[PDB]
RNA sequence: GCGAAUUCGGUGAUCCUAUGCUGCCGAGAAAAGCCUCUAGCGAGGACAUACACGGCCCGUACCCCAAACCAACACAGGUG
RNA sequence: GAGUGAGAAUGCAGGCAUGAGUAGCGAUUAGGCAAGUGAGAACCUUGCCCGCCGAAAGACCAAGGGUUCCUGGGCCAGGCCAGUCCGCCCAGGGUGAGUCGGGACCUAAGGCGAGGCCGACAGGCGUAGUCGAUGGACAACGGGUUGAUAUUCCCGUACC
RNA sequence: AGCUGUCAACCGAGCGUUGAUCCGAGGAUGUCCGAAUGGGGAAACCCGGCACGAGUGAUGUCGUGUCACCAGGCGCUGAAUAUAUAGGCGUCUGGGGGGAACGCGGGGAAGUGAAACAUCUCAGUACCCGUAGGAAGAGAAAACAAAAUGUGAUUCCGUGAGUAGUGGCGAGCGAAAGCGGAGGAUGGCUAAACCGUAUGCAUGUGAUACCGGGUAGGGGUUGUGUGUGCGGGGUUGUGGGACCUAUCUUUCCGGCUCUACCUGGCUGGAGGGCAGUGAGAAAAUGUUGUGGUUAGCGGAAAUGGCUUGGGAUGGCCUGCCGUAGACGGUGAGAGCCCGGUACGUGAAAACCCGACGUCUGUCUUGAUGGUGUUCCCGAGUAGCAGCGGGCCCGUGGAAUCUGCUGUGAAUCUGCCGGGACCACCCGGUAAGCCUGAAUACUUCCCAGUGACCGAUAGCGGAUUAGUACCGUGAGGGAAU
């Protein structure tokens, strides 16, 4: 939930509020997964944090 | 730039009531430098003044610490050798009594 | 000790034999004054000043 | 400086054999050293003894159930 | 132009009063006398009795303090008093190890930690290892010494 | 011509006309701890390996170097296994800690005010964190404005204004446009719409398909798609650019568009430019100011007289010089006594900024104006949905910016801005990149200033000062 190793996202925060619209700091944890991506056409994947955004990206293959 | 030569050592004899003690069963007391060691002060001792020594007894004595009105003042500390020359029985005479 | 007018244009072998000789010296001289035997200062000082300069001559020409 | 005798017996431990023995359950550390076995070498090591030799650095005084440590004291306290 | 006027805020810092030469002088043991030094002696030194502890109020060690240890000098400051005395102060001297205690040997609880994992960041973990005794392996006595140090110095005999 | 720093004297030992000491520039020596880096560790202390030498009859022993981690390149090797990767080695270049403030970018409260208090304010304040610099960030419009044929990068002040506004519309918070000022450089290019080469990956009707007139010699730029890498040529507001067809064309040679022959399209080499340590290509090759600095030298003019007087620098009187009548001391108020002041001078060596001669780099295969017509100019981006931040803007009718999560556009009759929203007209071209000048700050150094204090004041510290002392702590903290 830290940061996926391609597009440097790096987790921001902001604050929660109420009905009653009162404030309290809460955190916003980016979507990475541990997926095996394919680098090379030979068909070698090896496990890279990235992020949901960086996978439909598609910056990393699928095979 | 500088070589090893042995009598870089010793800095002083000590003159006192048991020194004396000591200079009758012949027993010597020299004030040396506290990084050396029992060996190195042998083969000083047996180079500079051509006799042959037995053994080496060295000790460390811790500095006085003494009064004064600027402040807290303490003394160096000091390292003592007592020597025992062989049944040779060579006196040192640069020793001067 | 010795003029830089003669240091510089003697040779190898001489300042070696300064030099051993100035060690001897310096040897002699600081443990004299060690065994109380000697008053003054400047003997160790220009001895030092040998010894220091013909170091410094002697890496000189090394480099150059 | 000189310098006599220097044995018997008995009592006797919480000390030693004992890291032992007997019994209990609540069932009682680690590694180094030491002995030995081979893997990987190898043309000179193995056991005793007469002899000269060489074995580092540091603590080493004093106080220590107290006027010297901890309690602001030369303190009716505490300290293994 | 003002840090410009104090008598008080259980005000602040410094100094000095009364209570006052009043209470106390730190135990369950207790002294007295003689001679000696000294200008001064219950308090120090030496001699004889008495008193008390004696599983300590004796003798050693560890932790801790660091010269309080010994000798010589002096007693305005400190010792709840005077003090020649002192653990006062000034000077000098004093601590001797192949074999006693640690390092060159190894580990427990636990600490550090290459890479590595996780964590916006600062960081937190723990592998190989490396540290970490309160533990384990591995080598002594009698006597003598001066004014203070003795299983260290010397004599005598050995060890690993 | 004196000198061996001070408390702090005192002795004793001595150095100097050959110029000692003193002040400056450069150089070396530089124990140990401390990033500490051979390993370890309770800081200034314990323990080793490797190479070259000294010493003993040998050892023991002694000196000199070298041995941390991480990152980034180079060469070798390649495990599970065959290709190949991790890991493993050897060598260079970098970084590690400290510093008062200033700055960017993330994290980030409460005491308080609202006479309570939750929105709010306090406030993006304190503090924590990782960065580099001497300044940093920002910086060339996807900016304003409103019909004027306007402003024209960024930065920082004074206005505009406590106004339009926001706000349990309370407490409170708070613009922008425009104008006047400081400073100047409206400034050069990369990368996709053709090609040559290092290439491979694939195949081949392997012969009439490839070269810019004529004759002739020779024998896969895949046929078609997908995806990446390498390059000449398109980076735009009146809205703009090439797969092909129309007009002048300020040198030449070669190789190409799978070949040899006029037309059309690219690349290599000789000569005017553009510039260069630049932000638009990067590494190198060598040069003078009385500019300054770290330090010095010369530098006028009464022993004047008389008196109180211990001493005059005092009182009086002559005559003092002055491009110097600032300031201290000398026995009392001294420009005429000295330290010195106006004013001149002066550096062997070193350092920072400013000119002047080998050498280096580029293109003049290129350049300037002229008539019609057939994939590129920044993508998971702009934008959208939800959830939050920051611009006065606190979901209110809410533009603009950013972020997390899902979706998701065109390439010019494309877009978004013009403060919920659009038809016709009006102004600029987003997802890429950097760039000096005005500004803030002062631990340090120099020269000065003060209707600032003169020892309970002024920094805690004019003196053993962050010392004694207290607290095992972060620390607190004196008097003299
Ligand atoms: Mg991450
Ligand atoms: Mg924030
Ligand atoms: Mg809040
Ligand atoms: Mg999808
Ligand atoms: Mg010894
Ligand atoms: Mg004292
Ligand atoms: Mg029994
Ligand atoms: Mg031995
Ligand atoms: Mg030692
Ligand atoms: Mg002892
Ligand atoms: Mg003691
Ligand atoms: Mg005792
Ligand atoms: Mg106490
Ligand atoms: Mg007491
Ligand atoms: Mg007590
Ligand atoms: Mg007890
Ligand atoms: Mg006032
Ligand atoms: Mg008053
Ligand atoms: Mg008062
Ligand atoms: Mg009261
Ligand atoms: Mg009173
Ligand atoms: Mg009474
Ligand atoms: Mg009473
Ligand atoms: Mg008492
Ligand atoms: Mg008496
Ligand atoms: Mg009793
Ligand atoms: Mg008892
Ligand atoms: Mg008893
Ligand atoms: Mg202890
Ligand atoms: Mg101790
Ligand atoms: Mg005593
Ligand atoms: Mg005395
Ligand atoms: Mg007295
Ligand atoms: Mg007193
Ligand atoms: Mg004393
Ligand atoms: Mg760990
Ligand atoms: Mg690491
Ligand atoms: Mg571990
Ligand atoms: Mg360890
Ligand atoms: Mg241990
Ligand atoms: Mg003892
Ligand atoms: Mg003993
Ligand atoms: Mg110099
Ligand atoms: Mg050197
Ligand atoms: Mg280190
Ligand atoms: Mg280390
Ligand atoms: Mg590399
Ligand atoms: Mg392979
Ligand atoms: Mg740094
Ligand atoms: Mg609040
Ligand atoms: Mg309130
Ligand atoms: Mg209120
Ligand atoms: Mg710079
Ligand atoms: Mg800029
Ligand atoms: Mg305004
Ligand atoms: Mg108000
Ligand atoms: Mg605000
Ligand atoms: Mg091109
Ligand atoms: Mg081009
Ligand atoms: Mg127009
Ligand atoms: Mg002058
Ligand atoms: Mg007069
Ligand atoms: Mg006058
Ligand atoms: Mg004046
Ligand atoms: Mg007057
Ligand atoms: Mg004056
Ligand atoms: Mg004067
Ligand atoms: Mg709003
Ligand atoms: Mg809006
Ligand atoms: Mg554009
Ligand atoms: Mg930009
Ligand atoms: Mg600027
Ligand atoms: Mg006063
Ligand atoms: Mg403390
Ligand atoms: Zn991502």
């Amino acid at each position: 939930a830290a940061v996926c190793d391609i597009c440097g996202k790096g987790p921001g925060f902001g604050k929660s509020v109420s009905h009653s619209h009162r404030r309290t700091s809460r955190r916003w944890n980016p979507n990475i997964q541990p997926v095996r991506a394919v680098t090379r056409p030979g068909g070698n994947k090896q496990r890279i944090n990235a992020c949901t955004s960086c996978i439909k990206a598609g910056k990393v293959s699928r095979a | 730039a500088t070589i090893t030569d042995p009598r870089d050592i010793i800095l002083a004899p000590v003159i006192s009531e048991k020194s004396y003690g000591l200079i009758e069963d012949n027993v010597y007391t020299f004030v040396v430098h506290p990084d050396s060691n029992k060996t190195q002060i042998k083969i000083a001792i047996e180079k500079i003044f051509d006799v042959k020594v037995d053994s080496v007894n060295t000790a460390n004595r811790q500095g006085k610490r003494k009064r004064t009105r600027t402040g807290f003042g303490k003394r160096k500390s000091t390292k003592r050798a007592i020597v025992k020359l062989a049944a040779g029985s060579k006196p040192i005479d640069l020793f001067g009594a | 000790g010795t003029t830089p007018g003669e240091l510089r244009e003697l040779t190898d072998d001489e300042l070696k034999d300064k030099l051993r000789e100035s060690k001897e010296e310096l040897f002699n001289l600081r443990f004299q004054m060690a065994t109380g035997q000697l008053s003054n200062n400047r003997r160790l000082r220009t001895v030092r000043q040998e010894i220091a300069r013909v170091y410094t001559v002697l890496r000189e020409r090394e480099l150059g």
